[PDB]
């Protein structure tokens, strides 16, 4: 409750820094926006590692 | 009176050869489709009395073909 | 049990509940389509009488 | 602009001195009168109160 | 081998010319447009229009022109309806933010059809799986003729003694 | 003026005014306010083609 | 039914002071319609 | 003779009945008891392919009107007339600016298309324009292609089109029509356009029946759905 | 699939546009369903006790 | 003709690949021709 | 919608209408006489110097009046009101209707034409 | 299109989907897109033909980062799925080897 949304976005980017080989500043940012929107990213991305999936779920 | 039942008036709608609408009837057959009613199972239609058309026993509320066959049925067979 | 004129009048008006079919066919009934008036006659006879044991 | 029009000396002076540097558009009083005289949208009011 | 290799490389590098671009380049001539003594300018215009034909907006406009001319059919209407049903509401808003994306989503494969980019595949007689009885090897067929007068059901089984009859 | 303002009996003018009164009563407050159907502004009752 | 007649009618309509002129009126005052006579 | 039906809704309601009707049915009671135009027209038309609807000509006519309601035909006429001009001649510059103003006014709607066409025909029948077009055609290398391409580009830039990129497809259509040699470049058929605009204010380029027959009206008729000679569906 | 396949090596590189393109068909349930007059006036699927 | 149609359908059900020759020869194509129904007028 | 598009939101004066006459004409869409339409003639004007006249046939009186008003607004014309009238005689022969408009310090005409003069604003 | 009417079921033709997908593969000129479409084809249930195997092999033989072991694995997968190894496919395998 004491961490701002910008901090959460930066933390998500740090967690998923090396998940896309192409443009990170766009790919990871879109991933975070979709996650916060509520899309089934876990269902559509079975290749994600345990840590990445746990971060997305949190 | 007995006839007092048959006195309810219906208000006119509010706007903004014979019997046929030229715009809909003259539409090309190959595009409009050789159909005069929705392609739902024929068990939903009953031949209307005194009228040369077929209405549905359920007012509107059309059910598709997949609503009568088991799920993922082949050719809608049981 | 009405004349042709009376039946036609009652059909053209809303006084009898009948279902219009093709004027030059046999109709919906399978007995009519499979033999005609005589076959439906025989089927009526079979239903009325020729199905009981008649002890 | 309507508030500045109907404000007193001290209040209107404060508004003028605070907005002297803001790049406000040159608005004729007719635009302000039109906007103020436009009637409120009762459907929008209902939507807002329901929300 | 060098001329063959340079020809193959030119063929590979060359961008896929669209059907509309090829049709225009074949029908029009420099004399018709008055650039008879300007081969360079004529070629520049031809390349410009040919590459501009490949954009999504051009395909959407051509598809809508064909739609206005009423050159589609029931299958095309059904495909358009299914394409419209497929896309979601947020996607609908995002594509309508662009001027042509929402139109192209519902006109997809129809702009391709009118541009000729559609695949040329052979559609043959429908082949369905066998409905033979697993326990008896019996296939059932129907035959109807003269309305409700001739109706027959055919049961067919394999004969391994080569003495089959009807 | 006679053509533009057809004469009508009071017993039927009362019915005509009651029709719009009933329509406005059926309408909600927000609908009336948005459509500008008030006691002073006229409100249409029927509009069709035959 | 002439460009000059339309321009003159619009000009004398604007001259009343109770008709906001369209942009094309001043634009055609700047660039008058091409005349067919005087050749 | 003929009984009074009084189909008017204002001739069948009276205050005495309305007094009792209002108490039972009112706005509060009803509330208590009850719970991109081109694209919209297109989706409305194609939703008729649902399992519970039919393809109707009304919706197609509506979408056709929505698609053809523009004046891009007149704008392209003006800019094709402008393309043949010489960007260096002063008379050609005057004609170009006059026609550009005309096209802009048409697009803005400030001038009706009838008077716009009067202006256009008076401008294009002038001897100066005819002489300029004659020189344009006579030249071995001419600027018609560049002029019409720039016309399409300025039509996009100035917002004289229904959609930003429709002008380029219209230019492609213009070129493929120029391949047919219908008319010399810069000499549109004024009589044909006048005939079009006299009628149309805006320049442009098993039966289904809404009333089913009744038994009294039609003696021996079944309906549009019945099949007298059906087949055997697999 | 949850098991890696050798052909998955040659799949197109994950570009942000294509990643955003796989969620286009993901439709919300409120968009999936629609409440109509038939729903409002629907009869009871069981045997009522009183009306 | 009815017997031929029934046998063609049975063959198609048994061996799926036989569908193409019979369909191209029009053996599964039913004709909707029907004799005129009874009518006292004629 | 009565005011045409080119005149939309440009008039600064409140016009007044004057119905000159009504009658009944026959319209024949079919080869035979199709039906009867009311023919209404009217003119709208404001004393500021703007006026127009219209005529229309329609099935109903209100529709005829509306169409005539639309035609009048389409054909509206104006004059310069500085001398409150002309300053030289104008004689026009239109379809045999010989009309003379001349300057005068008073408005002199029969009532039917004086109403038109007041509509245009020609007090002299 | 998924058949939602008996008339559409009369043309569903699960075999003709093979011809449709072969045409689509011949239309697409990019091996990654071709392989994605082939994955959809093989997970949908389409009965793969000899023509789709020929086009897949002739497009995989000419790829920037292709492995011959992977090409042979694709051939074995197609044969196990049900395609018939015709002589054109045999010669393509021969030249790859």
């Amino acid at each position: 409750t004491e961490t701002t949304e910008q901090q959460r976005r930066r933390y998500f980017e740090t967690t998923m820094a090396d998940v896309f080989e192409l443009d990170p500043r766009k790919t990871v940012r879109d991933e975070y926006e979709r996650v916060k929107l509520g899309l089934p990213v876990h269902l559509k991305n079975p290749q994600y590692s345990l840590g990445v999936s746990q971060a997305v779920y949190d | 009176y007995y006839w007092s039942r048959y006195r309810m008036p219906t208000q006119m709608p509010k706007f903004d050869n014979e019997f046929i609408d030229p715009i809909d009837d003259k539409f090309p057959m190959s595009i409009r489709g050789p159909l005069v009613r929705p392609d739902v199972p024929e068990d939903q239609y009953v031949d209307s009395w005194y009228i040369c058309t077929s209405m549905t026993h359920h007012m509107g509320d059309y059910r598709p073909w997949s609503a009568s066959a088991p799920p993922n049925a082949f050719r809608f067979r049981p | 049990n009405v004349s042709y004129w009376t039946m036609n009048k009652m059909v053209r008006g809303g006084n009898l509940l009948v279902h219009r079919v093709h004027y030059t066919g046999w109709g919906t009934d399978s007995h009519l389509k499979k033999g005609g008036w005589e076959h439906r006659w025989n089927k009526v006879l079979q239903r009325n009488v020729l199905q009981y044991s008649r002890i | 602009k309507r508030e500045l029009r109907f404000a007193g000396p001290v209040g209107r002076r404060a508004i003028q001195e605070e907005l002297q540097a803001a790049e406000l558009p040159e608005v004729l009083d007719e635009e302000v009168n039109r906007y103020h005289d436009l009637k409120l949208n009762m459907m929008e009011i209902e939507r807002e109160v329901k929300a | 081998e060098a001329q063959a290799l340079v020809q193959r490389t030119l063929e590979c590098i060359s961008r896929p010319v669209s059907a509309a671009s090829r049709q225009l380049s074949r029908t029009i001539t420099a004399e018709a447009v008055g650039l008879d003594n300007a081969p360079g300018h004529y070629t520049n215009f031809l390349e410009w229009m040919g590459r501009l034909t490949e954009t999504r907006a051009f395909k959407t406009e051509h598809a809508l022109f064909e739609f206005s001319r009423r050159k589609f059919n029931r299958d095309d209407v059904r495909v358009m309806f299914e394409n419209y049903r497929l896309m979601s509401k947020a996607t609908l808003l995002a594509d309508s933010a662009d001027s042509y994306s929402h139109f192209y989503t519902v006109l997809k494969d129809f702009a391709r059809k009118v541009a000729g980019e559609d695949s040329r595949h052979q559609i043959g007689v429908r082949i369905d799986e066998a409905e033979v009885d697993p326990e008896t090897g019996i296939a059932v067929g129907r035959g109807c003729a003269d309305g409700e007068k001739y109706h027959f059901t055919a049961l067919l089984r394999e004969n391994r003694d080569h003495n089959g009859i009807i | 003026d006679r053509w533009t303002h057809p004469q009508e009996s009071n017993l039927e003018q009362a019915a005509r005014g009651s029709a719009v009164l009933a329509k406005r009563l059926s309408m909600t407050v927000s609908e009336m306010h948005d459509r500008q159907e008030t006691a002073e502004n006229p409100a249409t009752l029927d509009r069709f083609y035959y | 039914y002439e460009p000059w007649e339309h321009m003159k009618r619009m000009g004398r309509l604007v001259g009343t002071g109770f008709y906001i002129p369209p942009e094309w009126y001043n634009h055609f005052r700047m660039f008058p319609p091409i005349n067919h006579n005087f050749q | 003779n003929f009984p009074a039906h009084f189909i008017k809704s204002a001739f069948t309601t009276d205050p005495l009945k309305e007094k009792q009707k209002a108490r039972f049915s009112s706005g509060g009671e009803a509330m208590r008891e009850v719970q991109d135009t081109e694209f919209q027209a297109l989706v409305e038309f194609i939703e008729g392919a649902s399992y519970d609807q039919l393809i109707s000509g009304r919706r197609f006519k509506k979408v056709y009107d929505v698609l053809s309601e523009n004046d891009d035909m007149f704008i392209w006429l003006c800019h094709t007339a402008m393309s043949v001009l010489n960007p260096g001649d002063m008379r050609s510059r005057l004609i170009y600016n006059h026609l550009r103003i005309l096209a802009e006014s048409v697009a803005s709607g400030e001038m009706t298309q009838r008077t716009a066409f009067r202006f256009f025909e008076s401008a294009v029948r002038s001897p100066a324009y005819r002489e300029i077009a004659k020189r344009q055609l006579e030249g071995g290398a001419a600027t018609r292609l560049a002029g019409i391409s720039a016309a399409a580009d300025v039509m996009r830039r100035m917002g004289l089109t229904r959609r930003p990129m429709s002008s380029y497809f219209e230019l492609y259509q213009r070129i493929v029509e120029r391949s047919e040699a219908m008319t010399p470049w810069g000499f549109p058929p004024l009589f044909q356009f006048e005939e079009r605009l006299s009628l149309e204010p805006r320049l442009k380029f098993r039966r289904i029946f809404w009333i089913p027959p009744t038994w009294n009206r039609a003696g021996r008729f079944l309906g549009p759905h019945v099949t007298l000679y059906p087949g055997m569906t697999p | 699939s949850n098991t890696e396949h050798f052909l998955d090596k040659y799949e197109p590189k994950r570009n942000a546009d294509t990643v955003a393109d796989k969620y286009r068909t993901t439709k919300q349930i409120t968009e999936i369903d629609k409440w109509t007059r038939y729903d409002s006036a629907r009869a009871d699927n069981y045997r009522p006790l009183s009306i | 003709f009815a017997l031929r149609m029934a046998v063609a359908n049975a063959l198609v059900k048994l061996i799926p690949l036989t569908r193409i020759p019979l369909k191209k020869s029009g053996l599964l194509s039913v004709d909707r021709r029907r004799e005129r129904g009874q009518f006292p007028g004629y | 919608d009565l005011i045409p598009k080119e005149h939309r939101g440009r008039f600064l004066c409140n016009f007044q209408l004057n119905i000159v006459a009504y009658d009944m004409r026959v319209v024949k869409f079919s080869p035979k006489d199709h039906r009867q339409w009311i023919y209404c003639v009217l003119y709208v004007g404001s004393g500021k110097g703007i006026a127009g006249w219209g005529r229309a046939v329609a099935p109903s009186t209100q529709e005829a009046k509306k169409e005539a008003i639309r035609e009048a607004f389409s054909n509206i014309i104006a004059v310069d009101l500085e001398q409150e009238g002309p300053m030289y005689p104008v004689r026009v022969n239109a379809d045999g209707v010989r009309v003379l408009l001349y300057p005068a310090r008073r408005i002199v005409a029969n009532f039917r034409v004086a109403d038109i003069l007041c509509a245009f604003g020609f007090q002299h | 299109l998924e058949p939602c009417t008996p008339r559409e079921w009369l043309q569903f033709s699960h075999r003709n989907l093979a011809y449709a997908y072969n045409g689509a593969l011949r239309a697409c000129h990019s091996l990654p897109s071709m392989l994605l479409l082939y994955k959809e084809m093989k997970q949908r249930g389409v009965k793969v033909d000899v023509d789709t195997m020929n086009v897949l092999l002739t497009r995989a033989a000419r790829h920037e980062h292709i492995q011959v072991d992977d090409v042979f694995l694709l051939f074995d997968e197609l044969v196990a799925l049900g395609a018939r190894p015709d002589l054109a496919a045999a010669e393509t395998l021969h030249t790859v080897l």
